[PDB]
């Protein structure tokens, strides 16, 4: 026998990692997309560094990536919270002696 | 005893002849349902022949119409067939619904003789 | 569990003939004001043999619905070897047949 | 359905009884486990197996109610694509006679092709003739192929079990089935002291 | 027309007149609104799942007879019906019969 | 991302999704005897959801009917005037958009918990929907092998020694 | 509110000390098991005898720990290039040369450590034979986890509290 | 006021008496009936008793 | 100033990780406190660091020199905070000055109990551990549980079950303390016996060495502050 | 900084809008619903808007015509439509099978098919 | 299904000690919600007290909704009934009544007034009833219905 996780949460967590990792690939695909059209546009008219339009162009690509995956992040945090609380104050519960 | 529900399938017409066949001699059916199975059978298979019946003999006028008599021979043949085709496809239909209305009918009033019936109780 | 509840996913093919009769009117009534009666006569033709379907199947339900307050079968009384027709009463749902 | 021990005949293992030493059924009697292709352009190549696969399968399971509604349903349903494609090329074929009988060609195709230097109606009727075979032949592939992997994963897994009877859904032919003895006299009637 | 709907129409009418007053505390939910929005924004995101993702497939098998009349067995529990024996035989002696 | 995600009713984006008819459906094809007091528990609340959501239900796709009998009018707004035809537009409409509605599926955090429940309850759910349902289980299985939720009844079961029940539809191995 | 840049960490970005009961409550019962071992390998080796510790730190080497630093170092070298940036005839800035240098290097060895760790991690736990026999020997329970798991939170405060005073600790 | 001078009829559902100021010696483009039914069968009016009963 | 929720994310009850967090807002306050003292003290020594442009004259020559200065001064400022809070300071714990951040007293007991009994398990939680723990699930409410002992189900003596099940769960005695279960953990972890590492039985209780109040470390608590009165 | 993006209102939030020159610039030669509707609203903002009284009467003459061209147009555009949904609900109904496969529970009922209390209505027993 | 030790009948000296709880948990009571006395009354005021707090929290979040959702909305929602949808400006279609709106533009304040008074009240109602937790008082298993006693309630 061994500590069984609440199947409620569980099913919850599952469905949270399977949207996280699908919205993982996909914003790996926006971010590499948006880097690509950040360098392209600062080449386009931007006089600078090189170094600067390259960080400009990461930062830009980093952020895109975030707001397409902030959301499913977001969720999958809380509900990771919560499911941690709960577990980790049911195992105090049951490992107090 | 079949599924009920939108996705199901709907009834075959080779599952609903073995049901008709099966209500019409099985051991386990009452006297009744085999009265109401014989009783349908019997007068359903006038309106399928009345029908084909009707459709050739409107369609022969219809071949010989005002309109009708001096058109090509391809457009008359195809008119005057028309009338005899849906004349013919009503009488079917007719009495194939006449026959499996009443052999669902029938298999209801067999389920209820052995209560086969989800939520029938009695 | 007898809730009787009739699906609705034939009542508006059947319903269809009103509506369709309805939306003809109405496209009458716009059209009078435009139209000549010899050119409106079309529409009334069309109103009046769809209402003539319309009460066919009416005197159809009602054939339907007065049967069944009388039950008429036919037994088989083995005695004589002969089946024979009689009729008796029903007993149903008053919500059946207020309906 | 249930099909007691007692009564079921083992024929599937008769069946595996007349099997030869180099089946690979002997394989997965001797533990092949069958990996379907989960690289693309291999499934391709498992795309063609279907047919062969159902006739091991059939000869496995003559009396399975899922392996005998499978295949009697693949076959309905070649039978019909069959017709479709078939009435289609026919269509096709007098449209495309007919029509150039008056003239009207259709320029889908270069009007000559090059190398052999074809016609465009001779390329056209080629064409008509070979494409809807390919298309129900893609559809079915699909649908019978997904079916087909399915059904002979679970065959491998029954026979690397060593399990040599028939599956719980199998309704063995007439012959097969013991008849009931129909009298059976109640106990008499005795009451209960107390 | 519409008139044979009262079944239809006692349903979600039946439904609210059951509930008993909060205050009164039998179940103390009052989820009237809360249950509004919440479906608003479910079925908003149902509908975008059947718009752009994998939908489920709705090919079935149909040309076997009584493909669908599955009986009682170990992928079933026999936890049926407790009088669906009579059924479970009877499907088994056409299954015989189709064989 | 709604902050009532404790919601007895709330539901995610990717959860089990049923229709709503097929939840009247699954409705018929159950025995109370079989049920423990948490599945018991569960079937009462998603009663309570679903009358209230089918209350709500047609409500929803009101605008929808509305704008489209407006639509299928014309290019004129006779508000009040051509009031009848908006409305007989509506009458007809209306049971098109709620067919619609009702035969799409909707995620549900309490309808993932009645099906895919590990526990007994759950198995004999999904024991008895597969019997007595062919095509509402198929479609269930369906979308549950998509979900990564292999439960031992499921036709579409690579780990089974059994002839599956039912036809398998092309999916990804 | 700047506590990442007062306090330690480095320590919680690397060796699993993200692995917390939700990734166990995800997994299987043998990927549990595998991922039980990680963590009290990376973790808290006291609870592990000593034969299977010294393996495990050295798979662990092998793997990432080494790799790791390898792969931060590469990074700050490629960064190093050009270490007399801002140099004249005149005067060469030491100091902002210097700086530069310090500034630019350190950040390099953290993308690189972090990459590598990131990129290597799921594979060498995923797929390492030694990490599943040692799995297989040990399966660590659940309570084991979270035992685990509040000691290596007390060891994360004992680390920082110990280093208090690293001036002038007379005592008293 | 402005209701009454819009909608006259709807003043003789709402009871409302005509508020248009006849001082100017020219009778008012629409005059009409009031029914202060509403306005009397009320606890604060002539139908007081029968209100209070209905209550 | 660690949150409650993340603290008590990691594995902890609720009193353990607020005297956890305790401490550490103590340390985290402290650096806090010193650095937004360097800011407000910038904010108006920005002439002043100009000011004495006479005593250095590399200063105004060599701007870098001014800024590498304000850091110095955040630093030193950083460390003025540090000394002020992180520091050990030992003094009386009395009850006139206890409390009063004259002495760190409370932070340096704690921090000194927390790296003293606080020890690693260092061990695999026997087979009876975990069985007992999974036994251990709501038995422990205010009313205790009348555990019945049955002759087909718990079997052996009537009284051996009712002594075994007291020692288990009524006596209070954890799976830590039992006989059998400490000779198969010595038997179990017997390599690690053989490399001379003792194996701890029970846990460290981290409730049993942290205290925010500081109660258990047997401090006088501020006379002006508290009615009750320590020692 | 706030009170300028909240105080102050758009102008045209608070101006009385004009005309978008743009939608009445280019127009298709053809005597559309959308040239009949450009032509009537033009007429109802002159009369709403013009202090005026003789083009404003000239204008309502117009109008007039145009509300009776616009009421053949539309009745002509609302018979095309409407006899295209009534096609497709024929064609819809008539190619979906309607499926025939409700539970026929609703359509028995045993005890009140065959009178449980038979006779047991007819006189007491004592 | 564990049950526990049941105990004796208490004495005299327990009995007056729970008459005394009880009449201490009775006058603790302020005579601002009245609720009645009797089994249920402490998991009333529970449910109660959490009811209020809640409806507090929704409450503020409709305002924290109505104020927000406005001018980011509903503003820009007024430029679309600016002109009519034939472009030019928009004209007053009456209904029933031909009102007079002498005013320069009240034709297009009194429309859009119209349009989007329960435009905005609806989305501050929407905001609020999603970012509103309403799990305090939120029971999944309806396990708040123990009856607690106030002799159970106090320790004296």
């Amino acid at each position: 026998r061994d500590f069984e996780y609440n199947n409620q949460d569980v099913n919850q967590l599952n469905g949270a990692f399977i949207s996280l990792v699908e919205d993982e690939k996909i914003g790996f695909w926006v971010g590499v997309g948006g880097f690509a059209y950040s360098q392209f546009i600062m080449r386009k008219f931007v006089k600078s560094t090189n170094i600067f339009a390259s960080v400009t162009s990461l930062f830009a690509g980093a952020a895109l990536a975030n707001l397409y995956t902030h959301q499913s992040r977001a969720s999958y945090a809380r509900v990771a919270a919560r499911a941690n609380r709960n577990a980790s104050l049911a195992l105090n519960k049951l490992m107090e002696y | 005893m079949e599924p009920f529900g939108t996705d199901e399938r709907n009834w075959t017409h080779e599952e609903k002849d073995i049901i008709t066949r099966f209500l019409k001699y099985d051991k386990h059916v009452n006297l009744k349902t085999a009265e109401m199975v014989y009783s349908a059978e019997v007068e359903s298979a006038y309106f399928g022949k009345a029908g084909a019946l009707a459709g050739g003999v409107i369609s022969a006028l219809f071949f010989n119409f005002p309109i009708v008599r001096n058109l090509p021979i391809i457009r008359r043949s195809v008119i005057g067939v028309l009338p005899f085709l849906y004349c013919y496809t009503w009488g079917k239909n007719t009495q194939e619904e006449l026959r499996w209305l009443k052999t669902f009918a029938a298999y209801q009033r067999f389920v209820v003789y052995h209560g086969q019936h989800c939520k029938l109780w009695v | 569990y007898k809730t009787h509840l009739f699906s609705w996913r034939w009542f508006l093919i059947k319903l269809l003939p009103s509506v369709s009769i309805i939306l003809l009117g109405y496209y009458l009534q716009l059209t009078l004001k435009w139209n000549l009666f010899n050119k409106q006569n079309t529409i009334v033709l069309l109103i009046t043999l769809l209402l003539l379907y319309i009460l066919w199947l009416e005197f159809y339900q009602f054939y339907h619905i007065l049967s069944f307050y009388g039950n008429i079968n036919w037994a088989f009384d083995y005695d004589e070897y002969i089946w024979t027709l009689e009729l008796d009463t029903r007993r149903t749902r008053l919500a059946n047949n207020y309906i | 359905e249930m099909i007691l021990p007692h009564n079921n005949r083992q024929l599937a293992r008769q069946y595996f009884d007349s099997l030869p030493e180099n089946d690979i059924n002997r394989k997965y009697y001797e533990g092949l486990k069958y990996e379907t292709p989960k690289t693309f352009f291999g499934r391709f190549l498992n795309q063609f197996n279907i047919d062969a696969k159902l006739d091991t399968l059939s000869k496995f399971y003559t009396y399975q109610k899922t392996i005998r509604a499978t295949q009697a349903e693949l076959q309905e349903d070649r039978k019909s694509y069959l017709t479709n494609s078939l009435l289609f090329t026919a269509v096709s074929w007098f449209s495309i006679y007919q029509f150039a009988r008056k003239g009207a060609v259709l320029p889908v195709l270069r009007e000559y092709g090059r190398y052999f230097g074809t016609h465009r109606l001779f390329r056209q009727y080629l064409h008509t003739l070979v494409l809807p075979l390919l298309y129900t032949e893609y559809a079915l592939n699909q649908k019978y192929y997904t079916h087909m992997e399915h059904l002979w994963t679970v065959h491998v897994n029954r026979l690397n079990q060593k399990i040599l009877e028939d599956p719980l859904y199998t309704f063995y032919p007439q012959e097969l089935n013991v008849p009931k003895h129909n009298i059976i006299v109640p106990t008499i009637f005795r009451d209960t002291p107390q | 027309s519409w008139a044979y709907m009262y079944p239809w129409l006692k349903f979600i009418f039946r439904k609210y007149l059951d509930v008993p007053y909060y205050w009164f505390y039998l179940n103390g939910r009052e989820l009237g609104i809360r249950v509004f929005f919440t479906d608003l924004k479910l079925f908003f995101y149902g509908i975008t799942n059947r718009l752009f993702d994998f939908n489920p497939s709705s090919i079935k098998f149909e040309k076997y007879p009584f493909y669908y009349w599955i009986n009682s067995s170990q992928l079933t529990e026999f936890n049926q019906y407790r009088k669906f024996v009579i059924r479970d035989s009877i499907i088994y002696s056409l299954n015989n019969y189709i064989i | 991302m709604d902050n009532n995600y404790h919601f007895w009713g709330n539901g995610d984006r990717q959860d089990v999704s049923l229709s709503y008819e097929d939840y009247y459906s699954i409705l018929d094809c159950l025995l109370d005897e079989k049920l423990s007091p948490q599945g018991l528990m569960k079937f009462k609340n998603l009663h309570e959801v679903s009358m209230y959501g089918v209350s709500y239900v047609p409500l929803y796709c009101f605008p929808v009917a509305y704008g489209i009998s407006h639509m299928l009018t014309g290019k004129v707004r006779r508000g009040h005037s051509g009031y009848r035809n908006l409305f007989s537009l509506m009458s007809v409409v209306l049971p098109f958009t709620c067919w619609y509605a009702y035969t799409t599926p909707i995620p549900r955090r309490l309808y993932t918990e009645i099906i895919c429940s590990n526990n007994a309850d759950g198995a004999y759910v999904r024991n008895r929907i597969k019997q007595q349902k062919p095509g509402i289980w198929r479609k269930l299985s369906q979308q549950l092998y998509n979900k990564n939720f292999r439960f031992p009844e499921l036709n579409q079961d690579l780990t089974a020694t059994e002839f599956p029940l039912d036809y398998v539809a092309p999916h990804k191995f | 509110v700047f506590e990442f840049l007062f306090y330690n960490q480095q320590h919680k970005t690397r060796n699993g000390y993200f692995i917390n009961h939700d990734n166990l409550m995800l997994a299987s019962l043998e990927e549990r098991k595998k991922l039980i071992f990680y963590f009290i390998a990376n973790q808290v080796p006291e609870k592990l005898d000593p034969v299977d510790r010294v393996k495990f730190n050295e798979e662990l080497s092998d793997n990432l720990s080494t790799k790791a630093r390898l792969i931060g170092s590469l990074t700050g070298l490629i960064g190093l290039v050009g270490f007399p940036y801002i140099s004249t005839r005149i005067y060469s800035r030491p100091v902002l040369n210097i700086g530069l240098s310090l500034l630019i290097c350190p950040f390099l060895y953290y993308v690189g450590n972090q990459l590598t760790y990131s990129v290597w991690e799921p594979k060498f736990i995923a797929n390492n034979n030694t990490v599943c026999e040692l799995s297989k020997k040990y399966n660590f329970t659940v309570f084991d986890f979270a035992q685990a798991k509040k000691e290596a939170h007390l060891k994360a405060l004992r680390t920082e509290l110990v280093s208090d005073n690293l001036l002038y600790s007379p005592g008293i | 006021y402005e209701l009454f001078v819009d909608h006259p009829d709807l003043a003789q559902w709402t009871g409302t008496y005509p508020k248009v100021d006849s001082s100017h010696g020219f009778p008012f483009y629409s005059t009409y009936e009031m029914y202060r039914d509403f306005q009397e069968n009320t606890l604060n009016s002539d139908g007081s008793f029968a209100q209070w009963i209905t209550l | 100033a660690a949150r409650v929720r993340t603290l008590i994310a990691a594995g902890f009850s609720k009193e353990e990780a607020e005297q956890v967090a305790w401490l550490q807002n103590h340390q985290v306050n402290g650096k806090i406190l010193g650095l937004f003292t360097g800011g407000f003290a910038l904010y108006c020594c920005n002439n002043y660091f100009h000011y004495f442009e006479r005593y250095f004259p590399r200063l105004r020559y060599q701007p870098f020199t001014k800024f590498l200065a304000q850091a110095a001064t955040v630093y030193f400022f950083f460390k003025i905070g540090d000394y002020y809070f992180t520091s050990r300071r030992y003094g009386s714990n009395d009850a006139r000055m206890n409390g009063l951040m004259y002495s760190n007293t409370y932070y340096s007991t704690n921090k000194e109990a927390l790296i003293q009994n606080f020890e690693p398990l260092n061990r695999k939680f026997t087979e009876e551990e975990v069985e007992q723990f999974l036994r251990n699930e709501g038995r422990s409410q205010e009313e205790k549980r009348n555990w019945i002992y049955n002759p087909h189900i718990h079997g052996s003596t009537e009284g051996e079950w009712k002594a075994d099940i007291h020692e288990k769960f009524d006596s209070g005695k954890a799976p830590w303390e039992r006989e059998h279960v400490k000779a198969k953990i010595l038997e179990t972890n017997k390599a690690k016996i053989d490399a001379g590492e003792e194996i701890q039985l029970k846990p460290f209780k981290t409730l049993n060495h942290l205290d925010k109040t500081g109660l258990l470390h047997r401090l006088h608590p501020f006379i002006w502050t508290n009615n009750w009165t320590l020692l | 900084m706030i009170w300028k993006y909240l105080q102050r209102t758009n102008r045209g939030n608070i101006i009385q809008a004009g005309l978008q020159h743009r939608k009445f610039e280019n127009l298709p030669f053809k005597q559309n619903f959308d040239n009949l509707t450009k032509a009537y609203d033009l007429r109802m903002w002159y009369i709403s808007n013009s202090p005026h009284e003789a083009k404003n009467l000239e204008y309502v003459n117009e109008l007039e015509a145009l509300h009776n061209e616009l009421n053949y147009q539309n009745s002509r555009q609302f018979l095309f439509r409407t006899v295209s949904f009534l096609l497709g609900w024929a064609l819809f109904y008539q190619f979906y099978e309607l499926p025939k496969t409700y539970d026929w529970q609703d359509t028995q009922e045993p005890k009140h098919q065959v009178p449980a209390y038979g006779d047991l209505e007819e006189g007491g027993d004592e | 299904g564990f049950e526990t030790v049941v105990p004796a009948p208490p004495t005299r000296d327990d009995e007056l000690r729970m008459i005394k709880a009880t009449e201490e948990q009775f006058l603790q009571q302020p005579r601002y919600k009245l609720y009645m006395n009797e089994a249920h009354r402490i998991a009333k005021m529970n449910h109660g007290d959490r009811h209020n707090n809640i409806r507090a929290h929704f409450w503020s979040n409709f305002a924290l909704g109505l104020l927000i959702t406005g001018p980011i909305f509903i503003i820009p929602f007024g430029k679309a009934f600016r002109n009519l949808r034939s472009g030019v400006p928009y004209y007053f279609r009456p209904k029933y009544v031909f009102t007079q709106k002498n005013q320069y533009n009240q034709d297009r304040n009194w429309g859009a007034m119209k349009k989007q008074i329960p435009l905005w009240l609806g989305l501050s109602t929407a905001y609020a009833y999603w970012f509103t937790d309403f799990s305090i008082n939120d029971d999944e298993w309806l396990e708040k219905g123990k009856v607690i006693y106030p002799h159970q309630t106090i320790k004296v």
